[PDB]
């Protein structure tokens, strides 16, 4: 009886616990990176472009005047 | 002409280059620092200086080079040591005297003051020539007679041919005139790292690479011009296989491209390769370095040089192939190249695609791997060369999910799949036969059939035996070896014998240091015949294990049988052992 | 023969950066001096230079700068450093100002920091051995001359105390096998209390002759924290190759150096690199580490032992992973051992050195060193497994050998792992202690130990 | 499940603890099976 | 602030609280000044919810007391950033310069954060967490700190801003900053809703920083704090016990383990659940909490001091 | 509640020498001090060596023993959660008893009561000394395990036979500091003497 | 489509389908005229495709559009376009039924991601461009049976 219970617990762990937690870790990593890092870098790039063309407009105005 | 205007770290913006081309190298400042042109905004350009940019003063002159990143090929390329940006390290150390690499060294890649015995071909002085013609041959060294050829993309009527004499690289030996103008050609020539060497026609790969190890030669053959990937990062097993390839492989010459690896590993390689020597069929001893061009790039070196080192090496290999010699190119760490790529991408601020890698990683990697194959040369006489890449994959964390690993696996044909577990299992070859795969097996049809008609069937049976073994391992772990059927028990025992003797080659012992194709094929034939004639016999398992133990000992003696005992002698011994096993198995049953 | 030009065209003060207007031909990293209107003198480094406009990052902050009343004198020298033999035995600030109440150093020669890289052909494989003093590193993951091994740790682990212990107990093994040794200790962004600890440790060291201590406080400017590794490695290179002395460099909490690099990169207004940290950190840390090696020409060598704090108590962080990729070793500080109060919290099982075989030999170290290293590692793993088994089964089902492994692990943790902070053990003494641990096993039980070597020492 | 690094660390710790517990339970099960086999031999 | 997600009846419980709002001191409490004068501000609410709230307040008989400010979803976004400020100003006047206790119901703070993000994007500033404006914390602080008692006047403002977790989370910037600012947090749990309990309040994460000062001899029984501490301890131990029983097996659980599971079941069944139009006194409610506590033995009630145990264990 | 990898947290733990990391679980457990005894750390330990020596030399070793007991309890909590308390030995039993005694008597300070409002160092050191002394005596008793008895039997015996000392170790918290240091020191010395009498008569009876 | 990860014989399956393709017949002039786009294939695979199609005798009715990985990455996007344009002309304005085959649909995607990253555009999931749904729609949503004509894609 004890060996059956222990074997059932071990098999259940191997087949369900890790097999569910590993996809959870993979999904967490994928979401975290591909959303937070990607969108933060995109926001920073958009801000850099905004500053760049603001400087370009300033230069154009200086050339005009 | 041209003065720096904005020097912001790696990038330097200089005015005056109205005519600068995209991706053209340019020299910056008094120190003659080297940089590439990226952005040609207006009359100004953009220079990413590879070396350190400190100390630069505004209006420092910038000198154009009229050439993209190019490697100076020709005679004398072999033997020497070169950096990622094609800088001869040994001559730099000799001339400079000091140990460090000076910021602004300008030593030419090949010393043009050295004299090479130039021997011209019988081509007529008033003849007509085109690109790729083997117009002469120069004895750059022993064992690697350099078959110099007329530069590609050049066709003309020859005007003058130099006689057989000692000449320098700067000395001119050729001149041609297709149009009214006549242009002289020297022995040294240049080619961009990016653009591949022109090839008349890619050819289907037909003949295999003989690594000298039984496992790779037999189980998972690799063709000439076939891409190979090694998952090696620790234990220097990849360096061991590289040394084996340098010593024994079919490659007429070998190029090792070490980029982005630790300095200590590079030093170990630079001392280990000269120690190694390659035995000729004549048997007299000749050093491998005379046939080997080594390119090393440490982490201290500039990142851009590390990225371009791969193309430098592959272009050298392409020159050797166009010279009509089979050549093997080994990349120490493709993952280090990927790290260099991510660093450059971050420097130039590209949009990341997957885990920080730039989007174009797949395209660059695919192009580099695809620059290797069996090739019909350009020009005449018609000869065929081959570049085969054994570039090594070094995944961080040992996960195939790494984008570089996935891309390589998508591109690579043969993946030998070295495993650290086998090294922990006291296996010297450490080649995981299971997780490794061969995709060139069908390509070896003609070669295997010519060498041995039953070799294909033997290989298929061996693969089936390996699969049955991996199943029977967990089957035995389930209940035990006894519960298995007699034929299943024989199969398990024969698979264990195969793994212990055939698959696992020590390569430390002189007898097993080099395993020829004939010896390996005969050992496989003996093993398969013993297994077969034992399986039909069943009689009992234990009973035949005892009565056929002499047959097992004779089969193991095939591993004892070595080319060191002589190839015909080894073949005769293997045939005798197979006959003895056949007689013992048949007569007993 | 060239005199500085004192510009007074300060136009625009933004954050930690000050911008000059009309500078005739500035150099890129020309170091620059700034006189405040009140007369205060503050130094700075010239950053990216455009056409006749140069932006400057200054030390000690930007407070007090006025557009009209601040003058900027251009030295035109790219951060040279005075270095000499007598630099030993003295403590220097982040930039290099002597804080030991001593005379400014008389320069043997002026050297450029971030020295040009070694020609890789000149590099040679690591050889010999060096006594860290701590037996666990000395045995399990040994370090040879020329090998760069980092030491991963986390906040709250006594990384700095262990570094000071190494500074005190460092010495060549060749003395036991039968004064060229030197240590350049650079501490980046250490706290005031740790600063006092290091200062007192140097005051009562008794080994000042062989130690130089670069010190950069938290209150010090971030750029000074950046340059401290550079000047440290420059002085080490001079003392090693130009002076023929084996040199052991310790860098503590290089996470502070990475943070300062992040700060300066943000100052450049460049886009942040992947995972927050700058992309160029790989190249920077490579330049920091790769200066360690063995030159074929010069007898002296350099050993690099960075003390890199691992954020979030893991190596998954970008900096620990990057430095592990670059370097060739990983010694670890286990949080549990500190929690269990073992002063050396070294995590022996995670500990590893790639070039352990090269360090151990017959001429240098004893022949049985590698054998006992492997045997102790395997036996410790077995002991941990048997401890788990005793936990799960109640310890009654265990055989005699299981109890042997349990008591071996207990004695190992009690004696070998725990070392006095001031207690010093020669590598021979460490091997003797490991052997005394080993005698409790039967002769046959030591499977890893080769024959004819077991009987050589197991006899006792 | 918040993609924040706290949840990632929690999940990693849970996976590591699960692996260690699985190894311990496997060892215990093997020992219990061996004892049961011996008892079965005696009963036979 | 009430913390809810999409679907959870935050609107219904808000309406319930508005009808049930009352004083408690010694169960004593016309009270026109004591009238709570509820100020209700709904931002970006579906028209169905708007009609729901309108009808709920109309039928409540407090139509002469309550005051509603509506900014529907179809209404322009910019209007929503002013509506809670208008509500706060009206509450401040009706409380401080008019001497009336005032209760404030702010609805869907996530919708307010959405308007803030829209404005920031339109003005193209540097983002904060998840692209939000970096000063969202300052805006929420200014929208929250405008409540509390004042020494110089008899009035007071108590606000109950219901908050919608976007992905049913707390690491989102809006709930995180709200927790940083607000001195409390009430959780509505999807797990409770799955079992169909009309008030889904998850008592475990719920907490009031000023609960200790709120409870007094006049306000409640002297053992109310002991009851709360015992309920926390029992619920936490019961959750740990339920996890242990799940991993080891139902049979393997100890006797005290089954006792803790029974306590959890009875608590989540009788205690948490309540009717929709039914209010309730405090003192007999504390008596029922003592019933749940005396389900556990006296020895297990280590958290409760022995004095209050003798005071109210038997009853 | 949030991650401790937050940039502000990471920056602080770089320079700060003492982190009194509170635990959300402890707060939910209504454990009022709520200080986690695993994440928290005080790097100032080496400096106070002279102070502790001049005050009470034995305090250092008993503090280390308490830390080791807490670490062992935290480590094997996972094991007992997985495997179960059945395999727990006598040493494990006394370790868990001492860990619970610490978690209840020592680390918990209500501070809303006169006896718990302020805990002077002299009372804290005596309580820790008593707990560690009881742990040591239990260890020695279960280690003796002779006379056809002992070990887990000895543990159960001292649990029942010496239950009065175990119960009043908890009440040692309730000892009012306002009564005066000499009186409290005398009471704690008497308790220590009685504890020494315990496990000595139990040693004499040999179970 | 055919879903198949790396290392699978899906290319051989596609070759078998193309060679064995035919109407149910439950004629030849209007029979299946197969168009075989090849977006980003290896040189060995390209040679395999050429040999299999030439030997099978299907060259009487099959057009190949080979694009190797060595080709410029942008030339990859226009391929599975040109292929569909030719298919439309052959089926609707010429009559014969067409069974278009695209290989490495993923390589087309990669080609888009690379081009989009070059253009510095707004990224969708995993760094792919946000409009890829549109740009696949423009490729997939062409096959069908226009009424006025007897062709079919």
């Amino acid at each position: 009886l004890t060996l059956d219970e222990a074997i059932k617990t071990t098999n259940r762990r191997v087949n369900a616990l890790e097999n569910v937690v590993k996809p959870r870790l993979e999904n967490t990593i994928t979401y975290i990176k591909g959303e937070l890092d990607e969108l933060e870098r995109e926001d920073f790039f958009r801000l850099k472009k905004i500053q760049g063309y603001k400087k370009r407009e300033i230069e154009r105005q200086l050339a005009s005047s | 002409y041209g003065y720096v205007r904005k020097v912001s770290g790696p990038v330097v913006i200089a005015d005056g280059m109205n005519g600068a081309a995209m991706y053209e190298l340019v020299r910056v400042g008094h120190d003659n620092l080297i940089g590439e042109i990226i952005r040609l905004e207006g009359d100004s350009a953009t220079i990413q200086v590879y070396e350190e940019t400190a100390g630069l003063m505004v209006n420092d002159p910038v000198l154009r080079t009229h050439k993209p990143l190019s490697v100076e090929l020709g005679p004398g390329i072999l033997g020497n040591i070169f950096d990622g940006i094609q800088r001869p390290l040994k001559t730099i150390a000799i001339r400079s005297g000091d140990v460090y690499i000076p910021r602004g060294v300008s030593v030419p890649a090949l010393d043009k003051d050295t004299l090479w015995e130039f021997q011209p071909k019988k081509i007529g002085e008033g003849d007509l020539l085109t690109g790729g013609d083997l117009y002469a041959t120069v004895f750059e060294n022993s064992l690697m007679q350099h078959h110099v050829a007329l530069p590609p993309d050049a066709m003309g009527k020859v005007t003058y041919v130099a006689p057989a004499g000692q000449y320098s690289l700067k000395d001119t030996v050729l001149e041609l005139e297709f149009q009214g103008v006549k242009k002289s050609f020297t022995m040294l020539q240049a080619w961009p790292v990016r653009t591949p060497r022109p090839v008349s026609s890619k050819l289907a790969a037909d003949t295999p690479l003989l690594t000298g190890q039984r496992v790779l030669d037999a189980l998972f053959p690799s063709v000439l011009g076939g891409t190979c990937a090694i998952p090696g990062a620790f234990g220097c097993g990849k360096t061991v296989i590289s040394q084996a390839l340098s010593k024994y492989s079919n490659s007429d010459t070998v190029v090792y491209v070490g980029c982005g690896e630790r300095g200590n590993e590079m030093a170990e390689v630079l001392m280990d390769f000269p120690q190694l020597t390659m035995t000729l069929p004549d048997g007299r001893e000749e050093s491998v370095m005379k046939r080997t061009t080594l390119v090393a790039n440490t982490s201290n070196m500039p990142v851009a040089a590390r990225e371009a080192s791969i193309y430098t090496g592959i272009t050298i290999a392409e020159y050797f192939r166009d010279m009509g010699y089979n050549v093997s190119m080994m990349a120490d760490s493709t993952s280090r190249w990927a790290e260099a790529l991510r660093e450059i991408s971050g420097r130039l601020a590209e949009m990341p695609a997957d885990s920080g890698y730039p989007a174009y990683l797949a395209a660059r990697l695919a192009s580099f791997y695809e620059r290797a194959g069996k090739v019909k040369c350009l020009g005449g006489p018609e000869r065929t060369g081959s570049v085969t890449i054994v570039g090594a994959v070094s995944p961080p964390g040992g996960d195939f999910s790494d984008p570089v690993t996935s891309a390589t696996l998508s591109i690579v044909q043969v993946f030998w799949g070295l495993d650290k577990k086998l090294a922990q299992r006291k296996h010297f070859p450490s080649v995981n036969w299971l997780i490794s795969y061969s995709k060139y097996s069908t390509a070896l049809e003609s070669f295997y059939e010519q060498f041995d008609p039953d070799f294909i069937n033997i290989r298929t049976k061996a693969r089936e035996v390996l699969q049955r073994e991996d199943d029977l391992n967990e089957i035995v772990q389930l209940v035990g070896k006894d519960a298995l059927a007699e034929g299943d028990k024989i199969t398990l025992e024969t698979a264990k014998l195969l793994r212990e003797d055939y698959l696992a080659q020590n390569a430390f012992t002189p007898y097993d240091k080099f395993c020829p194709f004939y010896k390996s094929v005969w050992m496989m034939r003996n093993i398969i015949h013993f297994y077969n004639l034992a399986n039909q016999a069943v009689i009992t398992y234990t009973l035949i294990k005892h009565r056929l133990g002499d047959l097992f000992y004779r089969l193991v003696s095939q591993k004892f049988e070595d080319p060191a005992e002589g190839e015909p002698a080894l073949v005769a011994k293997f045939k005798k052992l197979h006959e003895d096993l056949t007689a013992g198995f048949r007569a007993l049953e | 023969l060239e005199v500085a030009m004192e510009y007074r065209t300060v136009t625009g003060v933004a954050g930690p950066l000050v911008i000059l207007d009309k500078v005739k031909g500035p150099k890129y990293y020309e170091i620059v001096n700034i006189r405040l209107g009140d007369g205060t003198m503050r130094r700075g480094q010239v950053l990216e230079v455009d056409g006749e406009k140069a932006v400057v990052q200054v030390f000690e902050g930007t407070s007090g700068i006025d557009n009209k009343f601040t003058t900027v004198q251009f030295t035109g020298e790219v951060l040279k450093t005075p270095v000499s033999l007598d630099m030993l035995g003295r403590i220097f600030n982040g930039s290099g100002k002597p804080i030991d109440n001593g005379p400014p150093i008389l320069p043997e020669a002026y050297l450029d920091i971030s020295g040009s890289s070694i020609n890789p052909s000149e590099r040679t494989y690591p050889e010999e051995m060096i006594q860290t003093g701590i037996s666990t590193i000395d045995v399990m993951n040994s370090i040879a001359r020329g090998q760069k091994i980092p030491l991963f740790s986390a906040a709250g682990l006594p990384h700095n105390e262990i570094a000071a212990q190494i500074c005190r107990q460092a010495g060549l093994v060749k003395r036991l096998e039968k004064d060229n040794f030197a240590i350049v200790f650079a501490a980046m962004g250490v706290n005031m209390e740790t600063a006092q600890f290091f200062k007192r440790d140097f005051e009562e060291n008794g080994s000042m002759e062989r130690v130089t201590l670069f010190l950069n406080l938290a209150n010090d400017p971030t750029i000074e924290r950046i340059i401290t590794p550079r000047i440290a490695l420059t002085t080490a290179e001079y003392l090693a190759y130009e002076c023929g002395k084996h040199v052991l460099v310790i860098l503590t909490d290089m996470s502070s150096y990475a943070d300062a690099l992040r700060e300066v990169s943000a100052a450049r207004e460049e886009v942040p690199g992947r995972r927050g940290y700058p992309g160029y950190m790989y190249t920077d840390l490579a330049q920091i580490y790769e200066r360690a090696g063995r030159i074929e020409g010069r007898k002296g060598s350099i050993t690099q032992i960075p003390i890199l704090t691992m954020p979030n108590d893991d190596i998954t962080h970008p900096t620990p992973d990057l430095t592990g990729y670059i370097t060739e070793g990983q010694i670890y500080i286990d949080r549990q051992l500190q929690n269990r109060q073992i002063y050396p919290p070294i995590n022996v099982l995670p500990s590893l050195s790639r070039l352990m075989k090269s360090a151990i030999g017959e001429g240098m170290t004893r022949r049985d060193h590698s054998d006992v290293s492997n045997q102790l590692y395997a036996n410790y793993a077995i002991g941990k497994d048997v401890q788990a088994m005793k936990a799960v089964v109640g310890e009654e089902a265990l055989s005699s050998e299981d109890l042997l492994y349990l008591e071996f692990l207990d004695k190992f943790e009690r004696k070998f792992v725990a070392q006095g902070a001031y207690d010093s053990r020669n590598i021979f003494q460490s091997l003797d202690l490991a052997w005394t641990l080993l005698r409790i096993f039967p002769r046959e039980l030591l499977h890893r130990i080769p024959g004819k070597t077991l009987d050589q020492y197991y006899s006792r | 499940v918040v993609p924040t690094v706290t949840m990632l660390g929690v999940m990693k710790s849970r996976l590591v603890g699960a692996t260690r517990g699985h190894a311990l339970l496997k060892k215990k099960s093997d020992a219990l099976t061996v004892q049961f086999r011996q008892i079965l031999k005696n009963i036979v | 602030p009430l913390f809810s997600a999409a679907g959870l009846p935050h609107n219904e419980i808000a309406a319930q609280i508005c009808r049930q709002a009352g004083l408690v001191k010694r169960l004593e409490k016309d009270g026109e000044e004591d009238n709570f004068a509820i100020v209700f501000a709904a931002m970006g609410v579906n028209m169905e919810t708007a009609q729901f709230f309108k009808r709920d307040f109309e039928e409540n008989g407090s139509m002469e007391r309550v005051t509603l400010f509506l900014n529907l979803a179809n209404d322009p976004t910019i209007e929503r950033i002013i509506t809670p400020r208008i509500a706060l100003t009206t509450a401040e006047y009706l409380a401080y310069e008019c001497g009336k206790h005032v209760l404030v119901i702010l609805t869907d703070m996530s919708s307010y954060a959405d308007a803030l993000r829209e404005v920031s994007a339109a003005r193209e500033e540097v983002p904060g967490r998840r692209g939000y404006p970096g000063y969202m914390y300052t805006d929420l602080a200014q929208i929250y700190e405008r409540a509390g008692r004042i020494e110089g006047r008899k009035g007071s403002i108590t606000q109950i801003p219901i908050l919608t977790m976007p992905n049913d989370d707390i690491t989102h910037p809006t709930p995180d900053l709200t927790g940083y600012i607000t001195e409390g947090q009430i959780y509505i749990d999807r797990q409770l809703q799955n079992r169909q309990i009309y008030p889904p309040i998850n008592v475990l994460p719920s907490l009031s920083r000023l609960m200790k000062s709120a409870i007094g001899e006049g306000m409640t029984r002297r053992d109310h704090s002991d009851v709360s501490n015992q309920l926390y301890a029992n619920y936490a131990i019961g959750k740990d016990v339920q996890a242990m029983k799940a991993v080891v097996g139902e049979e393997a659980l100890s006797s005290e383990d089954l006792l803790y599971l029974e306590f959890l079941d009875k608590f989540e069944r009788k205690f948490v659940a309540q009717g929709a139009y039914d209010s309730r006194n405090i003192f007999q409610s504390l008596d029922l909490a003592w019933t749940l506590l005396r389900i556990f033995p006296r020895e297990l009630l280590h958290r409760i001091p022995g004095k209050t145990l003798d005071q109210y264990y038997s009853r | 509640g949030g991650d401790f990898s937050d940039p502000v947290t990471s920056a602080t733990l770089s320079i700060v020498q003492v982190f009194w990391g509170l635990d959300k679980k402890l707060a939910q457990r209504k454990h009022f001090p709520s200080v986690n005894w695993l994440i928290s750390y005080s790097k100032y330990s080496t400096a106070l060596e002279s102070f502790y020596e001049q005050f009470d030399p034995d305090f250092i070793n008993i503090r280390t023993k308490a830390r080791e007991v807490l670490q062992r309890e935290d480590d094997l909590n996972e094991i007992v959660q997985l495997v179960g308390k059945d395999a727990l030995a006598e040493g494990d039993k006394i370790t868990l008893e001492t860990a619970k005694l610490l978690r209840e008597d020592y680390l918990a300070q209500n501070a809303f009561t006169p006896y718990d409002k302020f805990c002077p160092f002299y009372k804290s050191v005596w309580m820790m000394r008593n707990i560690i002394h009881f742990y040591n005596l239990a260890n020695q008793a279960v280690e003796k395990g002779a006379g056809m008895d002992g070990q887990k039997i000895t543990y159960t015996l001292i649990k029942h036979r010496l239950g009065d000392l175990f119960y009043r170790l908890v009440s040692q918290k309730f000892e009012d500091p306002a009564e005066g240091e000499p009186a409290l020191v005398a009471k704690f010395k008497k308790l220590h003497e009685d504890l020494t009498a315990g496990f000595r008569a139990l040693e004499d009876e040999t179970r």
